């Protein structure tokens, strides 16, 4: 069966680094073999190869933030195994006034087992932009 | 849209949406409603869509404001009211 | 049937924000169920899930351009419905002399209906680079 | 059959512009119809359409490097034909101290013939970051 | 390649291609052909591949030039001629 | 991990891994082992994971050092030894 997903971003009062998502706007959940759990992770029910992707857009400033880049990581929790990092991207903070906008895009082919969950986290969630289109997260089974 | 979620003793999540027009820079302005004077103002990208306020006084009725700018042209000042809790 | 596309960029005297493309170089049009219409949009003829992507590369300057980022948006015109935005990416203009080069990449899983057209537009088309490889746009059906 | 790949980056003493990769960490080689040859290229054995992608993350400085951007190109060697460029991305060097981190992402649909090899190269390989997740390269057959 | 498309009263689209070599910065230079003096020069990224000229005089034969640079080394000056229209 | 590969007359590839913690900036420091004084120090992003050293003396036992920093907090100085070849 056709097993794919795409969920839009959603701001929250969390502080914690894990980005929140929602089945809203032009979202996709093909069937119950992919699920969005607690707004934070796309969990699969069948073993195999998936192309997982995510796009973080953020506005940041070099003076306001600490001397350290914006890192977005796409992580994997498999059942009965430790956390794992799959993809990462790093961007220096801009020198632009109020803030400087930039987008990251992560995408890759990984092997998910049954019950495996993937999620996207960031260094500073307060800097993540959440306008229509700008920040999204998805998956599709080969 | 201009919603106010997760209001607690000292904090509150402001959110909005990209429906107004092709604006770029906005001013999130807030302060105590009807205690005339002290107002905090915050420069934000229009498409950022969120700000979390902190260091608010408890049991206090606040007032939020959001005007947005494209060059010299400016948007319809979109207001909202909220009251913090207590403990 | 296998339904995918990939079209390279092509400069023009348009002023209008919608980017132009061509079936040239290492382009792909698998069969007539995906079509490039008027050089501006990839129109589909079968309902279902597609991974749509686009890559804009551009050269810009902070002093020359207005205090506003470079936004590229991937849009959807479905038949009998309003225009819609699917993905967006924003980048501050660089402080580099003549200009500063940077690339955006948008990609996501969306549901296209029959006769639906997708297109990529930008804030300032004059800033878009059009060298071999740098700016392209495509699609593939799941 | 299911024909996909994903290989992580690996530093080396090469000087030459072609990036090195390895079947390590969360790599994928589905079956022998995709192969990683000499750590530098993903060679295919069946004709058809593939979505090829790569992600370069790099740390660079504007003063240290020459007045020229960071270009990453995804190239194609087909048997009995010249070299070809498929995708490219360009980024100005950052003004940040020691260096400024940024990520590129290339992805597109191309037609590979049997025995065709794809590879990713860069302007300055010494600037490419090789931490877990940051730099990777892959492929998947439609 | 160095083509000149969409020539009108006051405007013209210059395009080129990435065949010359591994160049970085180029100078698009133009002006009136055989009215010796006034020349406009424009710094462009080699891989940009396009510039749209404006504010040209009508009914006038212009001359375009494109030299490209990699450090101190410089490319073969690639020329082209075009004549604006009138209305 | 902190490996030293491809050691030749004048050169050597230093590599490491991202296992230590959430560090940002590091100092790759090297010099001649037991010829007290002259030391080269190199600022590197923690997640860069590689540096290629050059202009080393042949037939010489060198010493590499790698301390990493997150704000004021600093990592466990991770050392390694290597000896260049000759020709
Ligand atoms: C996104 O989530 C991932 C996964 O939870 C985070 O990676 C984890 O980061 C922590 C904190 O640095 C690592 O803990 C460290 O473990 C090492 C080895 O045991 C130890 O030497 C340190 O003292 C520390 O306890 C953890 O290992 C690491 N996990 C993996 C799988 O790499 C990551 O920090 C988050 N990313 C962002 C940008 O917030
Ligand atoms: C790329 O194309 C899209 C789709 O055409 C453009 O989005 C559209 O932008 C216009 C101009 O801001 C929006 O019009 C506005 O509509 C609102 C609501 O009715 C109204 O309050 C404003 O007065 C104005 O008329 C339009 O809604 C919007 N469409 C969608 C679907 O969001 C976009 O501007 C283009 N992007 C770039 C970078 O050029
Ligand atoms: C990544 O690899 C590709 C493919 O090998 C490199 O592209 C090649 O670059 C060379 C050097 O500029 C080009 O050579 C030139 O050929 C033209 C036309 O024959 C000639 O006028 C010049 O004198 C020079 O010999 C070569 O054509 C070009 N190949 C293709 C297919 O475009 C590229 O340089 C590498 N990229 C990076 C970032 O290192």
């Amino acid at each position: 069966p056709q097993i794919a997903a795409h969920v839009i971003s959603e701001a929250s009062s969390k502080t914690t680094s894990v980005l929140q998502w929602a089945e809203k706007g032009y979202y996709t959940m093909s069937n119950n073999l992919v699920t969005l759990e607690n707004g934070k992770q796309l969990t699969v029910k069948r073993q195999g190869l998936y192309y997982i992707y995510a796009q973080v857009t953020f506005c940041s400033n070099r003076e306001a933030s600490s001397q350290a880049p914006f890192i977005a990581s796409l992580c994997l929790k498999s059942p009965g195994r430790f956390e794992r990092i799959l993809l990462r991207a790093a961007n220096t903070h801009s020198s632009a006034k109020p803030c400087g906008q930039q987008s990251i895009h992560l995408g890759g082919v990984f092997e998910l087992q049954p019950g495996a969950s993937v999620f996207v986290n960031v260094t500073d969630p307060s800097q993540v932009s959440h306008g229509t289109g700008f920040t999204s997260f998805g998956l599709l089974k080969l | 849209a201009i919603e106010v979620k997760d209001v607690t003793d000292t904090t509150a999540l402001i959110t909005w949406s990209d429906d107004f027009g092709e604006y770029v820079w906005c001013e999130l302005t807030y302060g105590i409603k009807d205690v005339p004077g002290d107002r905090t103002t915050i420069d934000l990208w229009y498409h950022h869509a969120h700000y979390s306020i902190g260091n608010l006084k408890p049991d206090t009725e606040y007032e939020v404001s959001l005007i947005c700018r494209r060059g010299d042209m400016s948007s319809n000042p979109a207001k909202e009211t909220f009251t913090t809790g207590l403990v």
